[PDB]
């Protein structure tokens, strides 16, 4: 199949607040070429925590604009095709990548945008 | 009301520069994608560049990437293609087109088409001549380049009329013709209307 | 970055026949258009799933594995067009080779003399037929297939000048070769 890896990375009065971590990257995502599209019949959604998961900190990928949290795509779901991008995909949806200094304070860093095609032509893979 | 209007073509020297304007009505261009597609004479569809005008996304093709440039004016509701450093691989008829999105991000496809306009990369010069009981027809000669409009009585009625493509004269000029009522020759004054655009040749004869 | 392959690029069948146009790393994002020669195309099928509202139901497109296919149930005379399969998304457009898509009729041959206004410079100089001093110097031109007629048309371009003013006062079809080449008077 094809791996779809989403790397999240950041380096932390509130010292760890506002971590200037920008290495949010996608697998061979030539943005000018366009969103990274699924051309194989199978693909594996993968979330990578490059950011130092200090006990004080954590992260999330929960998306309100999308029907499915990242990692329910791995489950067999009705897609015909699907492209992933970190630039806004018109007529699609978006995933906020919040970051918690602690449970007390949150803030988003990046947004994961995903294309979408009709029906159930291609299914995901949770291998 | 819904229309895509290509304009701003014609004849260009080698390595010259042109600008195609794709006006639109009946829809706002920013809410959709606008693509260009070029068809070479006697060839198939060749993929050119596209733009999402609202966000400003400019995607290109593998052949025309460092030569063509896409843009748009959403206040004017008009897309544009600036073409520089042209060669005879690019001479073709270009069409601007509207791509609409599915309820997801793939898009449905390219919805809407225009009639397009043809550009000719040539260094040759560009003035045709029109000259007309056999059983039970205007002739265009010495023109360059295409196209040439042929009609009868200003698009009054042409039923069963066949039009012939340009006859390639080996010297580099063109020629063609077009043409039935058997028992009604002197009923009205049948006259043809032929227009050669780049030579500005339009007289009813 | 994937490429698309389309074949055959010339498929000339008869009425009622099922044209099976096919193209082929892919997914559910392809489209099918038709096009008359020198005319604007039209969106027939998209995402190999459904039609465009108003498109005839004889066109149907679907895929198996890596193979996308358009099929016409009962071909009609107006279905004459060059069909193109497109692949990609709202940003990427890619096409293929293109696929070009029958009762014999009678050809009536006309050919007319030069005009007086043509002779001043020094120069001088076939209807709805299904089937496909001699020189091909005098040129000939062909039209595309007609809509209901499904017929064609040819031209007899006499590539002549006033250098042959009175050289020859005196048509070529393949039973009886029609000889309506008239003389001057
Ligand atoms: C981001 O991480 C990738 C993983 O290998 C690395 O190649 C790249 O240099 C990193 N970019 C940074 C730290 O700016
Ligand atoms: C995109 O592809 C081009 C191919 O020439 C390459 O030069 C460029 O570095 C690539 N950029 C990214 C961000 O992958």
């Amino acid at each position: 199949h094809t791996f779809i890896v989403l790397y999240v990375d950041f380096k932390p009065k509130c010292f760890n607040c506002y971590p200037a971590g920008v290495n949010i990257t996608l697998a061979n995502f030539n943005e000018t070429k366009g969103p990274l599209c699924v051309d194989t019949s199978h693909f594996t959604t993968k979330y990578v925590a490059v950011y130092a998961n200090v006990g004080r900190w954590s992260a999330s990928i929960n998306t309100g604009n999308c029907p499915f949290s990242f990692g329910k795509v791995n489950n067999f779901v009705k897609f015909g095709s699907v492209c992933f991008s970190l630039k806004d995909i018109p007529g699609g949806c978006a995933m906020p990548i919040v970051a918690n200094w602690a449970y007390s304070k949150y803030y988003t860093i990046g947004s994961l945008y995903v294309s979408w095609s009709d029906g159930d032509g291609i299914t995901g893979v949770p291998q | 009301e819904v229309q895509l209007v290509e304009s701003g073509g014609g004849l260009v020297q080698p390595g010259g520069s042109l600008r195609l304007s794709c006006a639109a009505s009946g829809f706002n261009i920013s809410s959709s994608y606008i693509h260009w597609v070029r068809q070479a004479p006697g060839k198939g569809l060749e993929w050119v560049a596209s733009i999402y005008s609202s966000y400003g996304y400019t995607y290109y093709a593998d052949s025309v990437k460092g030569r063509f440039t896409i843009s748009a004016d959403t206040s004017k509701n008009t897309a544009y293609l600036q073409m520089n450093s042209l060669r005879a691989e690019d001479t073709a008829v270009y069409y601007c087109a509207r791509w609409w999105i599915t309820f997801g991000g793939a898009g449905g496809g390219l919805d809407y088409w225009g009639q397009g306009t043809l550009v000719t990369v040539s260094s040759a010069s560009t003035g045709p001549s029109v000259f007309p009981s056999k059983s039970t027809g205007c002739l265009v000669k010495d023109y360059f380049p295409e196209p040439v409009t042929v009609s009868w009585n200003s698009g009054a009625l042409t039923s069963g009329v066949h039009t012939f493509p340009a006859v390639l004269q080996s010297s580099g000029l063109y020629s063609l013709s077009s043409v039935v009522p058997s028992s009604s020759l002197g009923t009205q004054t049948y006259i043809c209307n032929v227009n050669h655009k780049p030579s500005n040749t339009k007289v009813d004869k | 970055d994937i490429q698309m392959t389309q074949s055959p690029s010339s498929l000339s069948a008869s009425v009622g026949d099922r044209v099976t146009i096919t193209c082929r790393s892919v997914s559910s994002a392809v489209a099918w258009y038709q096009q008359k020669p020198g005319k604007a195309p039209k969106l027939l099928i998209y995402s190999a799933s459904s039609l465009y509202s108003g498109v005839p139901s004889r066109f149907s497109g679907s895929r198996s594995g890596t193979d996308f296919t358009l099929t016409i149930s009962s071909l009609q005379p107006e279905d004459f067009a060059t069909y193109y399969c497109q692949q990609g998304y709202a940003w990427r457009n890619t096409f293929g080779q293109g696929t070009k898509v029958r009762t014999v009729a009678a050809p009536s041959v006309f050919i007319f003399p030069p005009s007086d206004s043509q002779l001043k410079s020094g120069t001088a100089s076939l209807n709805n037929f299904y089937p496909r001093a001699l020189q091909g110097n005098s040129q000939e031109s062909v039209t595309e297939q007609d809509s209901k007629d499904s017929t064609y048309s040819l031209s007899s371009t006499l590539t002549l000048s006033k250098a042959d003013y009175e050289k020859h006062k005196v048509c070529e079809v393949t039973s009886s070769p029609v000889t309506k080449s008239f003389n001057r008077g």
